[PDB]
């Protein structure tokens, strides 16, 4: 057979989603055991076309994907680069050569480039299960942040904050915000958008 | 031995029937810092758990290339027991931390996070028997609350024998004075046992009767665990 | 053998966040809208730990502390035949904060226990001469165990509140002479003269802030804590943290702490039913 | 403070070797030609440690365990005035395996001691009321120390055998009233009701194997141990290892363990002279 | 409480006036191996300190990228006290090591030596009250003797209350039997307090009187510290 | 002092002459996992040793660039002694582990294996005097069994004085009640002393008499060690 | 003088072999102290021509020699290579560049090349007292093992297993086997050659 | 569980420096101009630690050791009802040398304590039967704590000197029967039969050197220490260090040590006032 057990339901680890042999791409949120598919997380069952997925409702960590745009926080400065925190299980590394467009020089490195406590907007240039993520500043409007508020959120919530065709992204800009894959948003006076972007976390499952 | 454990009405000292569970209460998201957390109460036994993780592990040589490492602590507060417990870990706590970790190892999808640690800390706030299972189930729930992928939740209960009667979910009087106490935990949807211990003595037929009764309790508990996790979204 | 080392920052906060935290201090308010002199919301749940002789769960903002007591009969120390005993232990549970590891109490938890113990003792709130059963022969030992379950800033003041509340909540059981304790009969509550509070004031540049949260603790220069009884005697003081403060900062801090103490003592008394 | 962590593999075995180990399981036999239900060759040498009150050296395959007892006179615990004492310690000596380091008992040695202790206690084999010299005043304390000298797989079952054999081998000395122990006069042997055995069953894919060796332990999914007295009551059970097993696996395992127990008890009795 | 602490002449048990310091003696360069060293005596309280440093720290992950790490030990010898002290660190020693380190953190210019440790070890040879301050000042002097740059020296003294009288620089009888004991240390040229503790009880007005008296003592001590350090060059 | 140690026949309490050794038994290759192993019995004193090594050492900063590091443990089982010994290492065991390591350092050709550890573990199964030497010789034999190159084997014996008579290879009665006990170990072919200690008291002439008698015993033992090692090949 | 004390004898540490000044190449199994030569091991004294050696009978470990052919076992996979166990005191490293004939690529490294638990046949391309051994897969019939049994032995016994002019190697092939320097041999149906190649360990000194 | 490991060199000295150190040994003198048989300058300051019952600060060259005693009343051990107690502790303070870290005594400090303890005990200098107050019921316990403040070479001999001097310096206080110690009245000094000395001889190639300094210890092959009473009985011997020595070296060393002992005992007696 090939059958699905649920509509748009709230899902829990171990919950049977479907029986049959579907041709689903592998996901960390679904566990296939022979002809049965189970959720591995607290989440929202989502059927699209003939395939299905589980959307996680829970989780504080970001899983690196190559070429993701990410806003990190510098923590350590090594000899030839900067260690960066991107709210992942693994910490990211921004090479000096990447920032400079050239090799470090014989007595280089104050920190006018980047010091501890600086926010950086950056893209993941390398990552797999065998190595920590590598950052690149190359693109436009990447690099250090100077001004603005940076709001932290569940990376799990990032797709709701942007929304269908960036609809949620629109209805925030015009109210008074860059949304990274990282669960962090870089952002008028007395802009208390934060109080609303926390309310999206607390109601994403609703309507 | 000392007190009567099965009364002339055929009921237990706390009024329960042999096949009846103590009342259960579950709270989730109880701690702000923890990536996930839970309080589990089964009767007067109460545990809190906190989870932190996937995160890189500093002693790299203690990490594993293909898996996350689970780091687990079962601890009882000094005021959780009838007589004060010394806060230094006991041999009992050391054993139970291992048995609880190995139960969780079967459930947590650790190969998703190579070279990381997932930290699981549990504390017994009140001990009235069954605290290893209440700890394990709080940990399971706390891991779900943390969004850490697992094959299934873990539900467990202790069965045993008291004045010759096979009984479900022991209280402290029964654990202390009864003839046998057998904690069992499972991933119920997968038909898999994650924790299994017996202390005391049973015949092989009594053991099979008890195992069967445990499964009935586990299935009830599992549904309560599922509902607790869903409750905030519905 | 042992030694104290400078720690790593376990909450490195970005330059940009510091500016926000202190942005409304000019107007006398913080992040959460509270005044510079306000505590966060406080709840105190008595008898939370049911097998404790007394207990209290304190929530102060996102800080959570569970204190519990257990009483035992002991021979008194030879130098104090006419007094019972109080033993204070604090643990900063690895549940409480991400960088906490399990192990025995580190220097921070040891400091907490010792500051609380002194404040209780020197306040004269718990008169240990009241804990004697048979002079020279049998006295009560009060074990006070204080567990920080959620580290959200200003854990000292929450530990003091929880400790005082647990002690107030402590049941005393009948003693049977043959000597045994009969736990079926509560004959008393632990006898206290009054509550005590500890008030922590953090220095953040030119401002003093009462009841620092996690973020404020992450940016403060130093902190100082002052313990009070209801007569507003000072019954303990502890400067903590890496930074220094002026004589004038300390003077101002004490004046500010004492003003807050009056209100905190009042709220604690409501919570205790006294 | 303490915590349990997933270990590194201390015996990473190559894919190719796994296939060989299990290659004859279809025919009901293993590497060494033994049946899936057979123990390895067992020798038990009593009185091996000459200054022990009783002792036994157990060789089970390449596993070697030395157990020894020493008896002392103690006041009984206040809650047990009519019983002596049994204290079980197991050490996994750094002699025993390459990755073992010296230190106090790790969680594996602590688990072993506690599983053996329970099986001895709950079996009722050693009735501690028999260890009383003067009720309320003087009793025997039996220190049982169990040293794993060569870690060759299934150390639990060898530890149980050695423990039971050492206890059976224990000399009891004359007590002289003035109270003293006179070691020139053996008046008794420690009184046991019967022997006990522990039987460990490892799950290796679709097979269950009794008495796993080092290689089999390195590839097994999980293991479960069942303790028996001669009436074939079950007197302890412990699932160990990272993997899960089904209810049906456990049922089958118990049935298989119990069949083996009959034979093992018989062989142990020959070794003991009972 | 037991002995009279203020006598009918208005003097103290050791003959001092309420505003009088015990006698002070300072020796520097007392140890050959230590990079710097000092003995400080205040009355019958005597400490020795040794300093080693800036040096690279082996557990690199315990080092700091922008600062040196101070590593500090306050320890009392078994024979320093009236009754023998067990040599294992006590909870008191653990607390005092931290309070002393944090005092030194304000003075030592640690950002000059990234990724290094500066080790500061002190031993109480004789304890007759005030040993945390005598330790701290020996450490300060030993750091100067070692040539490790600091903002200022640290001077300190304990004030308190005895039979209702505010008194400067307590002895052991006063520390034990008095109503309050308040150790204060400062960087006096910078007007900055580095250590501040009170045990016992004082009214807010008594506290201000005592703080004021402490400053007067500190200033005297500071000058003796300056002169001691200069003495070998002049 | 209490018992007579030299009887009217001029013999010792166990029937031996002053210049006679206890009987010796040596077994090699006793353990399967150990790279090398040995049991050595001298009278009723019995030790087992196990060796593991050359292997790379994980705390690289604890390794040596030009040499292997020897890691050595002398431990007594709780049931090896007349009264139960607590299994926690004692100060005696700590001292003896060092003295035994330093003896082995002279023999093992450690510079063959830079940056490695060679682990040497010994356990006293029965203690009736001389257990440090029996341990050391079991370790020497176990190292040979492991194929780890050495300059020479180590043989040793304790000489002493009992009721004024110089005696070879003490038993426990003599060690406890005698006037002196002097363990000596050597690399006999190289004429080199690797371990040398005396407890008790001797005149300088008695010391020289005793040293001379020890050499005679050592030479006998050495030949037994050589023969034991050859025995399986011949 | 220049004299030898023994014929073909079993030898033990500290045993005097010879007196004089021979022109012997240095060996770990012989210790020269001025004009005397001693065995350092349990072994077999072997005189060849005018020189002599000690053949060790004991020892579980292999000492790397450059250009030795060796069959190791992969244990760890680092970013840019594989850690390998060759039964030595030091663990060996097989560089990725060596295996690939090219540099690692930006998201490379599953393990289809080599994972933990794989046996590898390989040659030692670099080794001295200052560094761990480096492996090369370059040659023919090196690289991963797919099939066959791999039998572990005392590296000390390797020269007996091959034998004089590979005589022992012949009398095994025809009975029903590659013999590495490593004390490991890669190898019809129900071939219980192992039971015989253990018997060579137990009788090498004999006849 | 514990184990002894080869240490790293904590004083790697350059080839060139070794040649200089030994350059004048042919002429019978060292770096500092002292003869191969001479101790460095010795000062002994009694009653240095004023709250100790007895104490001595020993400076031997750049080595500095502070020993102190404290006496307590105890019930005697059951096996020794007619003797008091001596407990020796040595600590190598992290103040003393750059590579010393704080922690409990390592194997070097444990060895020092045990060598000193044996030499004191086996010398019969301190007759513990003299420490009895009431036979079977009350005896003196002598706690001897020996702190190495500056590690300058030959710390053993300085520890022995300091230990003997502190014991000689020990005040005995009046015991009041009700039993209490009255510290206002000194009735005695600890009773010693005689002093003891320990003499350390280092082997540096073909030379033997008495009282090795830090540099000499850094280049020596091995060292051996011999303890003497004034009758020149040998009352303890300890070879220490990684290297071996010949029977002849040891013989020569003892002869050389004993010659030095006579002079050292004489100087120590002057320092003690006996
Ligand atoms: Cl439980
Ligand atoms: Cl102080
Ligand atoms: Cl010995």
């Amino acid at each position: 057979q090939e059958i699905v057990l649920q509509p748009r339901s709230i899902v829990v680890p171990g919950e049977l989603l479907a029986e049959g042999e579907f041709q689903i791409p592998w996901s960390p949120y679904i566990l296939k055991i022979n002809s049965k598919y189970y959720s591995t997380v607290v989440g929202l069952f989502d059927v699209k076309d003939t395939q299905f997925e589980v959307i996680p409702l829970e989780g504080s960590f970001y899983y690196p994907k190559i070429n993701d745009i990410v806003i990190g926080l510098v923590e350590d400065v090594e000899i030839y680069g900067w260690v960066v925190d991107i709210k992942a299980p693994y910490k990211a590394y921004l090479p000096a050569s990447n920032l400079l467009g050239r090799s470090i020089n014989v007595g280089e490195d104050l920190r006018r480039y980047l010091d501890v406590g600086d926010y950086v907007i950056a893209r993941i240039e390398n990552f797999d299960r065998s190595i920590d993520p590598v950052l690149s500043v190359k693109g436009k409007d990447l690099g250090r942040v100077s001004n603005g508020i940076v709001i932290d959120i569940m990376p799990v919530k990032v797709p709701r904050v942007i929304g269908k065709n960036k609809s949620m992204y629109e209805t925030l800009t015009s109210k008074s915000i860059f949304v990274a894959n990282n669960g962090r948003i870089w952002a008028f006076s007395e802009e208390i958008l934060i109080e609303a972007i926390r309310k999206i976390e607390n109601e994403s499952h609703i309507k | 031995e000392r007190p009567k454990l099965i009364l002339d009405d055929g009921k237990r000292t706390d009024g329960r029937k042999p096949d009846e569970l103590r009342s259960i209460k579950i709270e989730l998201g109880v701690l702000k810092n923890a990536d996930g957390s839970a309080i589990f109460e089964m009767g007067n036994t109460k545990a809190i758990a906190a989870v932190y993780g996937p995160k890189e592990m500093h002693p790299r040589h203690l990490s594993l290339p293909d898996r996350a490492v689970l780091r687990v602590r079962y601890h009882m507060t000094p005021f959780s027991t009838d007589e004060r417990k010394n806060p230094a870990p006991s041999r009992r706590e050391i054993e139970l931390s291992k048995v609880i970790r190995e139960a969780l190892e079967s459930a947590v999808l650790v190969e998703l996070f190579p070279r990381t640690a997932i930290d699981v800390f549990t504390e017994i706030l009140q001990a009235d028997a069954g605290s290893r299972l209440v700890s394990l189930m709080a940990a399971s729930l706390a891991l779900a609350d943390a969004g850490i992928p697992m094959r299934d939740l873990i539900a467990g209960v202790a069965v045993g024998k008291a004045d010759g009667v096979i009984i479900l979910d022991l209280n402290e009087t029964e654990a202390m004075w009864g003839e046998a106490d057998m904690p069992i935990a499972m991933m119920p949807s997968l038909n898999q046992v994650t924790l299994f211990q017996l202390n005391g003595s049973m015949t092989p037929d009594e053991f099979r009767q008890a195992f069967d009764l445990a499964v009935k309790g586990i299935n009830i508990i599992y549904n309560l665990e599922r509902e607790a996790l869903k409750s905030k979204y519905v | 053998g042992h030694m104290s080392s400078t720690p790593s920052n376990q909450n490195i906060i970005p330059i940009i966040k510091k500016e926000s935290i202190v942005s409304l201090f000019e107007k006398g308010i913080r992040q959460d809208g509270r005044k510079l002199t306000d505590y966060r919301p406080l709840s105190i749940t008595l008898d939370y730990a049911k097998k404790a002789d007394g207990s209290a769960l304190v929530k102060l903002g996102t800080t959570m502390v569970l204190a519990g007591t257990k009483l035992e009969i002991d021979k008194p120390y030879e130098d104090t035949p006419n007094q019972g005993n109080l033993i204070v232990n604090v643990e900063l549970l690895p549940l409480a904060y991400e960088t906490f590891e399990p192990g025995p109490p580190d220097e921070n938890a040891i400091e907490l226990a010792r500051v609380v113990d002194r404040s209780l003792r020197d306040s004269k709130a718990l008169d240990l001469t009241k804990l004697v059963i048979e002079p020279g022969k049998s006295v009560w030992t009060v074990w006070l165990d204080v567990y920080v379950l959620d580290y959200g800033g200003n854990v000292l003041d929450a530990c003091t509140l929880a400790s005082v509340a647990a002690l107030y909540n402590t049941k005393v059981y009948k003693v049977e002479q043959h000597i045994s304790v009969n736990k079926n009969e509560v004959v008393g509550k632990l006898p206290l003269n009054y509550p005590v509070v500890t008030i922590s004031v953090a220095k953040v540049d030119k401002y003093l802030v009462v009841d620092p949260d996690l973020d404020e603790e992450s940016i403060m220069d130093a902190k100082i804590s002052f313990s009070y009884t209801p007569d507003l005697k000072i019954v303990g003081i502890q400067k903590s943290g890496k930074g220094s403060m002026s004589l004038q900062d300390i003077d101002q801090a004490e004046n500010t702490a004492r003003s807050t103490a009056v209100k905190l003592l009042e709220e604690l008394k409501k919570h205790l039913g006294i």
